[PDB]
């Protein structure tokens, strides 16, 4: 009985692949051929902020574009002020382990996710001047690898427990939980329109949720290892995935299928960080390689590199107006670019 | 900007708050918690506790000790072990009962090799070259008890000693200490110990306070 | 068990797939489309002076 | 004449009291904490013997 379901599961899957198959015309190369290329970029380090002494983790850009968040494998959460290096403020993490950070979209909300499966909320517009602890978000056994908000009352957040959730912060229960997933999710995103988001886990799928009813909508496959970075197309059609095979890949959502591959010979190491520019052209993916590269999104070739740290990248993101590109690293120095 | 001077205060201030806490906490030292499931990790860190990420906090004195317990994480190891690198101790935990015992919801894989795979996995891990590895081989008294008559050869087959409680344990930690392939740079301090009063806190002081002098030592190339 | 459910969702995402079935030719012109027409606000693809780049100002 | 003799009588025990309190203060560091003392790398030492 079981193999019967086993075997009409991959009676589907067949015509899934065929139907994929269907829609394959050819390939962006074959038409993105006629584009002129986007020349030699010669970006250089614009700022370089001197915070955190052991080691930064994950970074979020404020919607201001202006103010920046940083996060420490042990200690405090840095908020800066990009344009003059000033630091905001500095929050005194209860748990010292983390993984990642999130800034909300209005400004009077950060949050860490933490390794220690608590999702801490801190409000910054208080009263008393100092960053008070709001309502932490308990319930997610198992690491916070990324947190994201949705709104100010609306958070999305990947555990290493294969179940993402959307708490309510007010009450802090998990309003909404997506299990779809097999492995663990290292990575999420969320798309422009904030409707729907989408996830990569261990297991080489990545899968495009919907946050008001759950259901998995697509499944992409093809990556050969852990996902560990994904980043929506500005116009939330596509997304670009970093996985441990050294290879982005810009999967479509109205389609179905692989559609590109980003890959060299010169880099073994796997990706880190994905975070597409404004306007969507440029693809930038930091490597293990102790390096950062900028792809070009429409045609398979390397567009520039920047190379400018010492220890590995840790996260990467570029502003809302894309002004420029914070690269934070495994050497406590977070640097900016443009 | 005659307001943004009390920005670049702020920042001074800041900075100043950072550089103190930073240096207090580099003033730690942070040791690892590992091993398998009721390899005995409860009695050691009672022990020292005495004296999510689970941190537990103890002076042995000064030298003030922060402890992580991560037994709690039932997930990817391989995504998650990348953080720590930073560590000056790594407190492996094992049972030496575990040799007697065919099952751990593991497919009938004896929980001794199952320790020393995972043995295996983290201590030749890439990322822990120079974090040393503190070996407990607990529940020394449980192992006496139970060697008495259950040979060790339903372990380890090669095994050819009189089954002598010190010629089973010396087997064990010569075995576990060969487990370790770049012995020339790592360090394995095995010791013995059970549920009673021993000198694990003592030890554990011992273990630390040497290899933080190899590694000052490494710094400027005196070793 | 389990499995019910997957396949459950499997035949969903055919018919997603079904619906999702357009060409790879009209999702390549959309991302050409996008990339072209939102170019020349590219601050990282052509760069700007001094005179309105916040970073060096 | 003097400045052999003041220099080859001093620079020896200058290096001597150096290396000494290389060894006394990271030895005596290594079991208070963790971090390394400061003024212990092997080039920038050099300095205190030349002061």
């Amino acid at each position: 009985e079981l193999d019967q379901l086993r075997q009409e599961a991959e009676q589907l899957k067949n015509q899934i692949r065929d139907a994929r198959k269907a829609c394959a015309d050819a390939t962006l190369s074959q038409i993105t051929n006629n584009i002129d290329p986007v020349g030699r970029i010669q970006m250089r380090t614009r700022r370089t902020l001197r915070g955190h002494l052991a080691k930064i983790y994950a970074m979020h850009w404020g919607t201001d574009s202006r103010l920046l968040v940083s996060a420490s494998q042990d200690g405090k959460l840095i908020i800066w002020d990009s344009y003059t290096t000033n630091k905001v403020h500095a929050i005194p993490l209860r748990s010292s382990w983390v993984m990642t950070c999130a800034y909300a979209p209005s400004g009077n909300y950060v949050a860490c996710g933490g390794l220690d499966n608590i999702c801490s909320i801190y409000n910054l517009k208080t009263r008393e001047g100092n960053v008070r602890v709001s309502r932490e978000l308990a319930g997610h056994t198992g690491y916070l690898s990324c947190c994201r908000f949705l709104d100010d009352n609306q958070i999305v957040t990947s555990s290493g427990d294969t179940t993402c959730a959307l708490w309510d912060i007010e009450t802090g229960q998990q309003t909404t939980t997506f299990t779809g997933h097999t492995g663990d999710v290292m990575s999420l995103s969320l798309a422009p329109d904030t409707r729907l988001f989408v996830s990569g886990a261990c297991d080489a799928s990545a899968k495009l949720w919907d946050v008001r009813e759950g259901m998995c909508r697509q499944t992409f496959t093809g990556h050969e290892s852990d996902i560990n970075a994904i980043c929506f197309f500005p116009n939330g059609n596509a997304f670009a995935t970093g996985s441990d095979d050294a290879t982005c890949r810009l999967f479509d959502l109205r389609a179905d299928q692989e559609l590109m591959t980003y890959s060299h010979d010169n880099i073994i190491c796997g990706i880190t960080s994905v975070s597409f520019s404004k306007s969507g052209r440029l693809l930038l993916a930091g490597y293990d390689d102790f390096n950062c590269n900028v792809w070009d999104a429409l045609k398979a070739d390397r567009a520039g590199v920047l190379a400018g740290h010492d220890n590995r990248v840790s996260c990467l993101g570029v502003t809302d107006d894309g002004m420029a590109v914070a690269t934070g690293s495994w050497d406590s120095f977070l640097k900016i670019w443009n | 900007s005659a307001e943004d001077k009390a920005a670049v205060e702020r920042s001074k201030m800041i900075d100043r708050n950072l550089r103190e806490d930073g240096e207090k906490a580099a003033k730690e030292v942070k040791l690892l918690l590992l091993g398998a499931g009721e390899s005995g990790k409860n009695t050691i860190v009672k022990q020292m506790k005495i004296i999510g990420i689970v941190e537990t906090h103890f002076t042995f004195k000064d030298l003030y000790f922060k402890m992580f317990d991560v037994g709690a994480q039932r997930s990817e190891r391989k995504k998650w072990i990348h953080c720590f690198e930073g560590v000056t101790a790594i407190i492996f935990c094992v049972a030496l009962s575990d040799y007697d015992l065919v099952l751990a919801e593991d497919e009938e894989m004896n929980r001794m090799h199952a320790s020393m795979k995972l043995f295996d996995s983290i201590c030749n891990n890439k990322w822990f070259t120079e974090t040393s590895i503190i070996l407990f081989l607990n529940k020394k008294d449980l192992f006496e008890e139970k060697i008495k008559r259950s040979p060790l050869t339903i372990c380890y087959p090669e095994y050819t000693g009189s089954n002598t409680y010190e010629e089973a344990a010396a087997y064990i930690q010569c075995q576990f200490e060969d487990l370790n392939r770049r012995k020339d740079t790592k360090e394995i301090y095995t010791h013995f110990t059970c549920s009673t009063d021993t000198k694990n806190v003592q030890f554990v002081f011992d273990a630390v306070t040497d290899v933080i002098i190899k590694n000052n030592l490494k710094e400027c190339g005196l070793y | 068990a389990s499995i019910a459910q997957a396949r459950k969702l499997v035949e969903q995402l055919k018919m997603e797939a079904n619906i999702d079935r357009i060409k790879v030719s009209k999702a390549a012109a959309d991302l050409m489309a996008y990339c072209e027409a939102h170019a020349k606000e590219d601050p990282l693809l052509t760069p700007v002076p001094a005179s309105e780049n916040p970073f060096r100002e | 004449r003097r400045i052999f003799l003041g220099l080859g009588m001093s620079i020896s025990y200058a290096a001597l009291l150096t290396k000494t309190n290389r060894i006394y203060r990271i030895f005596e560091q290594g079991k208070r904490s963790v971090s390394a003392p400061r003024f212990i790398s092997p080039a920038s030492q050099l300095a205190i013997t030349f002061s």
